[PDB]
């Protein structure tokens, strides 16, 4: 099947995950993706923090397969950049190796609700997950599924406030409301989507489209959607009717129920003008109409950016850095 | 995906130096000759593309699983890993990347065992020996192997830009693709950009058709010299075709071929 000297030249010359770095009881994250480590070298070589993913599951995985395919081709400074894979044989395990990112959104949206966020930090933010994902976009990548977890930010050190756009592969808050009504595709639109709803929760520290815990239709969400945005009128949102589940849609709401809804009056009981730029950027980005909403390109030549501040390379701005270290789980 | 060709792994990583591709070689050609080891690079290519068929997959699935294949062998010998192995591990792999989903354990070595059984019995007598747990192994081993370089670009997609241009995409298309397809008898992929693959292939399909393509040839400014290297390749490797009987010829060419040792 396989030569003896081939498969013993191999397993003498594999460098092997745990002989290379220390993670024992170094879990720092967990999800459907995998497990995430805060490793660093065994050999003493650097003194640098690593972040080691484990995948789910036993051997190479679609979502594994995807992740190692996509980041071994895209280099942009605010996509997560892979230095390694590990393939243990012992265990059939995919381990993936990054520069650690000490911070996240989730983790800093959670520090400054729990308070209860800079306006020159949220623009600074903003602009590089739109730098980042107007990259994807232009190499024909769609994220699928972002989220403030999926935004890294690195710490201290000699890339200091850079976003890192992690995760190429339970709560749809960010989920755009074409795929609440059944869109078999994913698309550009629904990675903009997705970054208008994250905007809209550094800028309040609450996820806009909050919702209560297999279908592509979820009433509860949609319904979030519209008491924020207001029911679509036809004018809007005109291929409403082309969706798989727009007979659900009539069958379970009611226009009227939505009247007094607009992203106006939500944004302005979080304290966030109307008049102002970065209140008709976050309009353009969360519109209903997939084909009416803004691209990543067009968003990033908003007048917002020119606006005093302009959007800094590192988002903290030289600052100290509020937000704790991540906790080992 | 679907990236600038000139940043990808297959450029900066995948686009070899026939000599270096020779040298490499030569470890299996103290066993097969020089005629006999592009024959056995046919066979593989035709043996891929009866499982691709069989699988109902993409032409994109089965000339990634081709590229995979042909990478492997260019840095390893014929006894390291069983091309009998190779290839469908290849093709299991490829449907990953190209998000066709995962072949289940009995849907992928039943497809192994019919081709072989149904179309390729006159070189194996014996069943596919090979279970689920062995296409694991090889995947890991593959995987590894290739730096981890899935993404694979092909002259499928610059040939269907190229005949639009053209406003003959409905004349030369059908040629100009079955022309592509069989490159994947020689090395090309592993020489040349596919763009460069797909202008030859459309040159040889004008040719043929007998149509005045010099105007459009003449403003795209590129190197023509390499595009005249590819030509004479497509054009050899129909020459090839005509004196090898696959039929006759592979049993004794599968017996010469170095096969993996044991454990003592
Ligand atoms: C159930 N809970 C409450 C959690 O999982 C809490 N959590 C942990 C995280 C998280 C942990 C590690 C990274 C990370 C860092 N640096 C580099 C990376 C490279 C590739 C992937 C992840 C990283 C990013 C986020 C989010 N949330």
């Amino acid at each position: 099947s396989m030569d003896y000297d081939f498969k013993v030249k191999l397993s003498s010359e594999r460098e092997r995950v745990e002989d290379l770095f220390e993670y024992e009881g170094c879990k720092v994250g967990r999800g459907t993706y995998g497990h995430v480590y805060k490793a660093k070298r065994k050999d003493g070589k650097d003194d640098k923090d690593y972040a080691l993913k484990q995948i789910e599951g036993t051997g190479i995985s679609m979502s594994a397969c995807r992740e190692i395919a996509l980041l071994r081709e895209l280099k942009h400074p605010n996509v997560i950049s892979l230095q390694k894979v590990f393939l243990s044989h012992a265990d059939r395990k995919v381990w993936l190796l990054f520069d650690y990112a000490e911070h996240d959104l989730w983790h800093i949206i959670k520090f400054h609700r729990a308070s209860k966020l800079p306006r020159g930090m949220v623009k600074s933010l903003l602009y590089q997950i739109l730098d980042g994902i107007h990259y994807l976009h232009a190499n024909w990548v769609l994220h699928r599924d972002l989220k403030p977890a999926n935004i890294l930010v690195m710490g201290e050190g000699p890339e200091r406030g850079r976003v890192k756009i992690a995760d190429m592969g339970v709560t749809f808050w960010y989920r755009a409301p074409e795929l609440l009504l059944g869109a078999r595709h994913y698309t550009k639109a629904i990675d903009i989507w997705a970054i208008g709803c994250i905007f809209a929760e550094l800028l309040t520290s609450e996820p806009i489209f909050h919702c209560r815990q297999s279908n592509p239709y979820h009433h509860d969400q949609l319904d979030r959607i519209f008491n924020v945005m207001g029911f679509p009128a036809d004018k809007d949102w005109e291929d409403i009717k082309k969706m798989p589940e727009h007979s659900t849609l009539m069958k379970d709401f009611r226009r009227n129920t939505y009247t007094n809804c607009s992203l106006i009056k939500y944004m302005e009981k979080h304290k966030v003008k109307p008049d102002s730029k970065a209140f008709h950027l976050l309009q353009k980005l969360l519109t209903m109409d997939p084909i009416k909403r803004i691209t990543s390109e067009q968003a990033m030549q908003d007048p917002y950016f020119l606006e005093d501040p302009l959007p800094t390379s590192d988002v903290f701005a030289g600052c100290q850095i509020p937000y704790p270290k991540r906790e080992f789980l | 995906m679907a990236g600038n060709f000139w940043q990808s792994s297959h450029y900066l990583q995948w686009i070899l130096d026939k000599q270096d591709l020779l040298k490499e070689r030569q470890k299996d050609l103290k066993f097969l000759s020089e005629e006999e080891y592009w024959k056995l690079q046919i066979f593989f290519t035709n043996v891929i593309q009866a499982l691709g068929e069989h699988l109902k997959l993409r032409q994109q699935v089965i000339a990634t699983a081709t590229v995979y294949f042909k990478r492997f062998y260019a840095r390893y010998s014929l006894k390291s890993i069983d091309p009998v192995l190779m290839a469908p591990t290849c093709v299991f792999l490829a449907s990953k990347v190209e998000e066709f989903g995962v072949v289940s354990n009995t849907r992928l070595i039943a497809a192994a065992t019919s081709v072989l059984k149904t179309r390729f019995s006159y070189a194996f007598p014996k069943e596919f020996p090979y279970r689920m747990n062995h296409i694991l192994e090889c995947e890991f081993y593959l995987l590894e192997l290739m730096d981890c370089c899935l993404i694979v670009y092909h002259p499928y997609r610059p040939l269907l830009q190229y005949v639009q241009d053209m406003g003959q995409e409905d004349m030369l298309l059908p040629l100009a693709w079955r022309i592509v397809n069989d490159t994947y008898r020689t090395d090309l992929c592993l020489l040349y950009p596919p763009f460069m693959i797909a202008l030859a292939c459309l040159h040889v399909a004008c040719v043929v058709q007998q149509k005045d393509a010099r105007q459009w040839f003449a403003e795209l400014s590129v190197d023509m010299e390499k595009i005249l290297e590819i030509i004479r390749v497509i054009l050899k490797l129909y020459e090839q075709w005509k004196n090898f009987d696959e039929r006759k010829e592979m049993a004794t060419i599968l017996s010469k071929m170095p096969k993996p040792k044991p454990p003592p």
